[PDB]
């Protein structure tokens, strides 16, 4: 099917586009309701729990805000008070009570401070010659709770520290970490940290048995008795961040309740506004142009029709820099030159490419029609992910049922790769049986290809390839194709689709335009399709075109320009030509 | 750089 650029369109249309938006900011955690439920329910039962996305999602931010909201019980005094003069406990009293037993101790009634008090009894005895409580915390509400976010997660950041007094120490020389700081509310962590300053094992007992001991320097040290912990303990990290954390049952065992992220939203009026509001909230000047086009280019990161990227920190990253593009002004034109921006600042290695291309120091085609060949589409693994046409060439001799794929034997291609040449084979083998097996030996070369490729997305070209050398059937170089082929010769979806059609839109322009170039994909892939302003502009001006496909046959049909029955039709040409392959290897 | 299908 032709793809019409009615089909194609998939922009917001924009009403009033200076307009300035004016927008209440939606709460935290919104179209994040898995996330939000998870940490509720954690919250609710003193749980310890992880907070798991993707980077730049703002996993951080919304949870500090949503724990600003939270209400606790004021938390109680927090101090090191000495059971010996080689011995301290961490002891809680109720609030703002530790500087009457402080003053009362700065002489020489309160139940908790017993065992202290005890001890606290022979220099009149002996005439012997340290002894005052270490307030560590307080604070005057439990409103908001503590939160302590604690980024970097090393002994002494996490469990306080012990200084040396010239060298002897005692109770007074003993500061808190963050452990400390976090009792009675949250403390936060990054398992990154966790596991690269290596203080997981430690991070374990302090939760597992309270053993919390201030970092000493390798002369005497002061034991420093083990406390029940009060607080919730919130990490937060990448999935990858956390498996080297999963492995341990330990980890399972402490931090019950995930709090996944969707790296996607759906792509919603409700969801557009929220994004509004909080672009708002962030001091943004923002238009009504400016929030469409980026909650559109919000659509096109998700490579989705229907969703929208999640990720709100990279939205507020583009919105910064169509900001000063703007003058200040988050406009619809600020945001589309922002893009563009990245792009060309982004774009030295397709330049390159696109001059080599024109020099003919690479050999492409983009008219005409050959025998064999096709324009496959590639995407080169470096951010941002540029695609490009890579053109592949099909040779067929007579021979015993053999496809050669050449960049797989010289070990250029990757398993997956390897994976879909097996899988045509499987299907030309079962589709072409009068023979017995196949009169063919089939070899396949991307031709100017110097690197690994990897991937099942060439497999459709392959095929189409394959067969047309078969049958000596000419192709058109004018459309680009992509997509993975299963053994009965279906079409099945690709990744990377809007670079993969850009792309070649882009070699065909530097070019020159025929007005007849454009891209073969899988029928699968539409709700992927967010194509750029300037192909869809092509394609309405009839400038270049995009057909979908469901299978092989349908794409050999649109490239050599005919169907495979009302024979004369491709099938009896490429049965032809297997009978004329069977006999020079026979006879 | 390596390249993906």
């Amino acid at each position: 099917m032709r793809l019409s650029y009615e089909a194609l369109e998939w922009r917001t249309p924009i009403e009033n586009s200076t307009e300035p938006v004016s927008l209440p900011p939606p709460p935290p955690f919104f179209g994040q309701e898995r996330a939000r439920e998870a940490l509720e329910l954690a919250i609710r039962g003193g749980f310890h729990a992880y907070l798991v996305g993707p980077p730049s999602l703002g996993k951080h931010e919304a949870l500090l805000a949503y724990l600003s909201t939270q209400s606790v019980e004021t938390p109680p005094d927090l101090l090191y008070v000495p059971l010996s003069e080689r011995k301290v406990a961490v002891l809680t009293l109720p609030s703002g009570q530790e500087i009457h037993l402080a003053e009362a101790v700065e002489g020489l009634r309160f139940p908790q401070a017993r065992a202290y008090l005890e001890a606290l009894r022979r220099y009149a005895e002996t005439g012997e010659p340290q002894w005052r409580p270490n307030l560590l915390t307080s604070s005057s509400s439990g409103t908001p709770p503590p939160i302590v976010y604690e980024p970097y997660a090393t002994a002494p950041r996490l469990f306080g520290r012990l200084d040396y007094l010239v060298w002897s120490t005692n109770v007074s020389l003993i500061r808190p970490g963050a452990v400390h700081r976090a009792q009675g509310g949250y403390l936060i962590l990054d398992a990154l940290s966790l596991k690269r300053e290596g203080t997981w094992e430690a991070f374990k007992r302090a939760l597992r048995n309270g053993q919390v001991e201030p970092v000493t320097e390798p002369p005497a040290g002061l034991e420093v008795e083990p406390f029940p912990i009060q607080m919730q303990v919130i990490l937060v990290g990448t999935p990858e961040a956390f498996e080297g954390l999963e492995e341990d049952p330990a980890f399972s065992e402490l931090f019950r309740i995930r709090a996944e992220f969707s790296p996607t939203l759906p792509a919603s009026p409700e969801n557009c506004t929220a994004l509004g509001g909080w672009l708002l909230a962030q001091g943004f000047q923002l238009t009504q142009g400016g929030l469409t086009r980026l909650y559109d280019e919000a659509r096109r990161m998700a490579e989705q029709r229907d969703r929208m990227d999640a990720r709100l920190v990279e939205i507020r990253a583009l919105a910064e820099e169509a900001a000063v593009l703007g003058g200040g002004l988050l406009t619809a034109e600020s945001v589309e030159q922002a893009i563009a921006a990245r792009e060309h600042r982004s774009f030295l290695s397709e330049e390159e490419f696109l001059r080599a291309v024109q020099e003919g120091v690479i050999r492409l085609r983009t008219t005409g029609r050959a025998v064999g060949e096709v324009n496959s589409l590639v995407v080169v693994e470096a951010a941002p992910y540029w695609g490009r046409p890579a053109r592949l060439t099909a040779r067929a001799a007579p021979g015993r049922d053999h496809l050669i794929s050449i960049d797989r034997e010289a070990g250029l291609g990757g398993q997956i790769f390897h994976k879909a040449v097996l899988t045509l084979a499987g299907y030309l083998r079962s589709r072409y049986i009068e023979h017995g097996s196949l009169p063919v030996t089939i070899s396949l070369a991307f031709e100017q290809n110097y690197v690994s490729i990897e991937g099942a997305s060439a497999g459709l070209a392959e095929l189409v390839a394959a067969l047309s050398a078969i049958g000596n059937l000419p192709l058109r170089q004018d459309l680009a194709v992509t997509g993975a082929v299963d053994q009965t010769g279906k079409v099945l979806a690709v990744g990377a689709i809007n670079a993969k059609v850009e792309g070649f839109f882009r070699v065909c322009k530097a070019l020159g335009l025929s007005g007849t170039q454009g891209v073969i994909l899988p029928e699968a892939n539409l709700a992927n399709l967010t194509l750029r302003a300037e192909v869809l502009e092509a394609v309405r001006a009839g400038q270049f075109h995009i057909y979908a496909v469901e299978t092989a046959e349908q794409a050999l049909e649109i490239l050599a320009g005919a169907r495979m029955e009302g024979f004369r039709g491709l099938q009896e040409k490429i049965r032809a030509g297997l009978e004329a392959f069977a006999r020079l290897e026979e006879g | 750089a390596p390249e993906a299908v």
